[PDB]
């Protein structure tokens, strides 16, 4: 969020967060692009990423 | 003269008009009423305004960091790389 990386270049997640701030910045209600605070949200964390690879194991689980 | 002709003119003057009295309660009613709606509306605004982040003051960030993006500690990689021609 604040855009100083570790490494010194910048944050990972530093673009999706200013993309969504200027978003909500002409936007008066958050319901019209939700979609780009999931996005920075899930780039924090990468839960649905996660969540699918789990899926995945999961079918291979299954087939015992 | 006597008393009573002096007393009487002198309770008259006391004494207001009522005319301007019957005005200014009908007025009186009138503003209070409408400054009562007045006052009612303005309870009905929510602690937290529609616009709220949409407000200058509230951003601070989008006419700070593109001043900033060009400092080292900042810059994507594929800033210096071609920066030099």
């Amino acid at each position: 969020a604040s855009g100083w990386g570790i490494t010194g270049n910048k944050g990972r997640c530093y673009d999706f967060w200013m993309d969504f701030s200027e978003c909500m910045s002409h936007c008066r209600e958050p319901k019209d692009c939700t979609l780009l605070r999931e996005d920075y949200l899930e780039c924090l964390h990468h839960s649905k990423e996660f969540q699918r690879r789990n899926r995945i194991y999961k079918e291979e689980q299954r087939k015992l | 003269g006597f008393i009573m002709e002096f007393a009487e003119n002198l309770v008259l003057r006391l004494m207001e008009n009522p005319e301007e009295r019957d005005r200014k309660a009908r007025e009186h009613i009138y503003e209070m009423h409408e400054r009562c709606k007045k006052i009612k509306e303005m309870w009905a605004l929510p602690i937290r305004p529609y616009g709220f982040w949409t407000f200058e003051r509230h951003n601070a960030q989008l006419r700070w960091d593109p001043q900033i993006s060009q400092v080292a500690g900042r810059r994507d990689p594929y800033d210096d790389l071609l920066e030099d021609n």
